[PDB]
RNA sequence: GAGAUGGGCGAGCGCCGUUCCGAAGGGACGGGCGAUGGCCUCCGUUGCCCUCAGCCGAUCGAAAGGGAGUCGGGUUCAGA
RNA sequence: UGAGGCGGGGGGGCGAGGGCUCUCGCUUCUGGCGCCAAGCGCCCGGCGCCGGGCGCGACCCGCUCCGGGGACAGU
């Protein structure tokens, strides 16, 4: 629909329930929970890994 | 005892770690054009040579024989014309039915009661903005042998006389009382400016280079004096 | 008076102490506008000559003026 | 008694340049602390094509170090530069293609382009399609470089002044021969008003 | 107290309002677009009896710088009366024609004969 | 594209310039205090203090560009 | 450049010979996220309860916002 006419629809013509629903589409909404999860994780095992330095010297 | 939930979640503001903290910015602000000049001129005053007719009321009085000397003062000031109507109407009421010592304020009167050694003390102020109004006046003193002082700030100099402002003040009869007051600070006074006259003359201000600049010679001769020092043993 | 010291000061341009001032005055009239208000004359023994007396009506602008 | 065509141009007002499609001044990061003790980390958000300018452009998107924002820039992209591909910029950052750094941190024949030719005016040598300036020579003491320029040119540089690595995009353009008439008119028609040239 | 910006603005300073010690002009100017002037006279054309009849309204020449809101209010006060809607053009002459269409409860025809218009 | 202010230039009418040499925001949220109005309930209004701000170039520039929302039938000597 | 961390001086960590000589004060694998303080310490107000302040966190001191030129450009 044409932008100013936006004002009229309701709240669920507009928009799709889940996260960034309505401004992603879901494939790039679960690769996107994937990266942010699996990096989370990857800085762990640096953190853990690093921590294990410290003892070695 | 402590709740377990509250836990302490500490921020790394390292370079593109974290967004920095405000910190405070006073050193890097753009000032407006009035504030730059305002203090580049004070820069200035450290850079550039200063005469030392000029630089002469940088060696101001101290702090607490300012406040003595103001304290002595304090009771010669001029009155305010509240009094001075006050003080004709108690001369009404007599012809119906003379004048103390007093300070004396502006280089106008003080120059003169200067030249013709009347005064037996003078203040100058050292913040006269254009200074040409003052600059003679040390040398005057000390040339026809009248004591000079320098106090910091013509406000506190103005407030004495009930103005704004005021560059000179001169002591030119006081009461008996505070005649040994005045003495001891005239003695305390001249040792410093008159009998040091021909030292002020020969002393040139300024000429400081900024503390950015003196680090890096400072640097590079510290460095120079280092490899030198293992030069010979 | 004062004002006579003053006068005759200031027909010493080449000596340090006027050459001093009147390079750094110069330098600080450069950083203003054109054509602003001035507190009060810089000049006081020159104003008094031309004709000013410092009382409320009396205004003093300081101009700046390209040579050539 | 008339004025020349060549003196015309200095007034403009048709001989101005036509700017009503270009993407922007194309500029590197600006100093700042980040750049000048660390590295910063931008992502290639979109490579573009810039009218009447043969090097593609690349819009390239920062996180802003003192507020919460997303600052986005428009390099000249360097040839091998892929979208999603992290750009990084400052002393720290690595040598690879696509990276502003400090010209006195690489080594000697290291192949830039975008060169500052001042520290700190956000490029300004060897950023047409397919140029490139070579790190000749540093001078640790002094802190100056020698960089020989497109032009054969070689020129003392400072060594603050930064540049991005490897060559720019859209090389080998005017090897291939501009055959009509037609072709030339629109590659000035995106310029400016100077093609049909009376002798 | 902190700089936290790097950038210097202005300070907000305290801004009184107008007490003036005496009024510009001594009295306020009297309204010269009163309900008299707005209503110069109704038309009594051909297509203007035609206007009555039918739709139940009435043809003013109205001065050219009333609102319909003004004229609005204006036959509302004047002859006592309710409104519908006012239409109103600018003649070729140059005057202000208003279409003046009577809530139904009003019967134009009877309003004219009070006017004098018929 | 035009064009003020700051600024600059100019004997001068004026001109240049449009973010550039500028203290260029008269707004907002919340909090605190005082005060009022209507069942001074509760809310609105106001002053003061505190807190926040990226705004970024006044203004003009299209009856073919952008731009929410009207259609059917009837009616006049001439308007839909 | 939205003039945003400039110059010194202290603090800690990484090394060879208890301080001196120097690096460092924390981000490189991914088209993710990142603001408007957690924490700690100290004062203060109202009926254990509710609500504020200050300081560390975020070192200290400074005279040019940083650079690059420079008594030459330039006028």
């Amino acid at each position: 629909v044409r932008p100013k006419v936006l004002m009229r629809l309701s709240k669920t013509k507009k928009h799709v329930s889940r996260a960034y629903g309505g401004s992603m589409c879901a494939k790039c909404v679960r690769d996107r929970i994937k990266r942010a999860f699996l990096i989370e994780e990857q800085k762990i095992v640096v953190k853990v890994l690093k921590a294990q330095a410290q003892s070695q010297k | 005892v402590v709740n377990p939930l509250f836990e302490k979640r500490p921020k790394n503001f390292g370079i593109g770690q974290d967004i920095q903290p405000k910190r405070d910015l006073t050193r890097f602000v753009k000032w407006p054009r009035y504030i730059r000049l305002q203090r580049q001129r004070a820069i200035l005053y450290k850079r550039l040579k200063v005469p030392p007719a000029i630089n002469q009321f940088t060696q101001v009085l101290d702090r607490q024989t300012a406040t003595q000397l103001l304290k002595l003062a304090h009771k010669y000031r001029p009155e305010t014309k509240q009094e001075k109507k006050q003080r004709l109407l108690a001369r009404a009421e007599k012809k119906a039915a003379k004048r103390p010592p007093v300070l004396r304020a502006g280089v106008n009167t003080v120059t003169t009661l200067v030249e013709n050694k009347k005064a037996q003390l003078v203040v100058i102020a050292h913040d006269v903005d254009p200074i040409e109004l003052v600059v003679f006046l040390p040398a005057l003193c000390r040339k026809m042998g009248v004591p000079y002082c320098i106090l910091k700030g013509k406000a506190r100099l103005g407030r004495l006389v009930h103005r704004k402002t005021c560059t000179t003040v001169a002591f030119t009869q006081v009461n008996s009382e505070d005649k040994g007051a005045l003495a001891k600070l005239v003695e305390a006074i001249r040792t410093n400016y008159n009998d040091r006259y021909d030292e002020i003359r020969r002393h040139w201000g300024g000429n400081v280079l900024g503390p950015k600049s003196v680090a890096r010679i400072a640097k590079l001769e510290k460095a120079k004096a280092k490899e030198l020092a293992t030069k010979l043993g | 008076g004062a004002y006579k010291y003053i006068q005759e000061l200031w027909r010493k341009k080449q000596s340090d102490v006027m050459r001093f001032l009147l390079r750094v005055r110069c330098w600080q009239y450069r950083q203003l506008s054109a054509l602003h208000r001035a507190p009060r004359p810089t000049r006081p023994d020159k104003a008094r000559r031309l004709g000013y007396k410092a009382k409320q009506g009396y205004v003093i602008y300081r101009i700046r003026v390209r040579r050539g | 008694g008339r004025v020349i065509r060549g003196q015309r141009k200095g007034a403009g007002s048709v001989f101005r340049a036509h700017v009503k499609h270009r993407k922007g001044a194309a500029r590197l990061r600006a100093v700042d602390f980040a750049e000048r003790h660390g590295y910063i980390k931008g992502i290639v958000k979109d490579i573009i094509h810039d009218p009447g300018r043969g090097a593609p452009l690349a819009k390239v998107v920062f996180r802003d170090p003192y507020r919460f924002k997303k600052r986005t820039e428009l390099f000249i992209a360097a040839e091998g530069i892929h979208t999603g591909q992290f750009v990084y910029c400052g002393k720290k950052a690595q040598l690879n293609i696509g990276n502003v750094l400090p010209v006195g941190t690489m080594p000697e024949g290291t192949i830039v382009c975008c060169l500052e030719e001042k520290p700190g005016d956000r490029g300004k040598l060897a950023r047409a399609s397919g140029n490139y300036a070579t790190v000749i020579s540093h001078n640790p003491e002094t802190k100056k470089t020698r960089v020989k320029l497109p032009s054969g040119s070689k020129k003392v540089i400072s060594s603050a002044n930064r540049a991005v690595v490897g060559v720019v995009a859209g090389g080998g353009r005017i090897d291939k021969p501009i055959l009509k008439a037609g072709r030339a008119y629109h590659k000035y028609k995106a310029k400016r008003n100077c093609w049909p040239r009376v002798r | 107290k902190i700089r936290t910006s790097p950038t210097f603005r202005r300070p907000k300073t305290l801004r009184l309002r107008r007490q003036p010690k005496y009024p510009r002009k001594s009295a306020p100017r009297r309204n010269k677009l009163d309900h008299y002037a707005i209503i110069k006279f109704p038309l009594t054309t051909e297509s203007a009896m035609k206007k009555i009849e039918d739709n139940n309204t009435l043809v003013f020449i109205v001065d050219v710088k009333a609102n319909k809101h003004q004229i609005k209010q204006a036959v509302k006060k004047l002859y006592d009366i309710d409104v519908a809607k006012v239409n109103t053009l600018i003649r070729p002459d140059g005057e202000k024609k208003a279409y003046v269409r009577l809530a139904p409860d009003y019967d134009a025809l009877d309003v004219a004969n009070k006017i004098g218009i018929i």
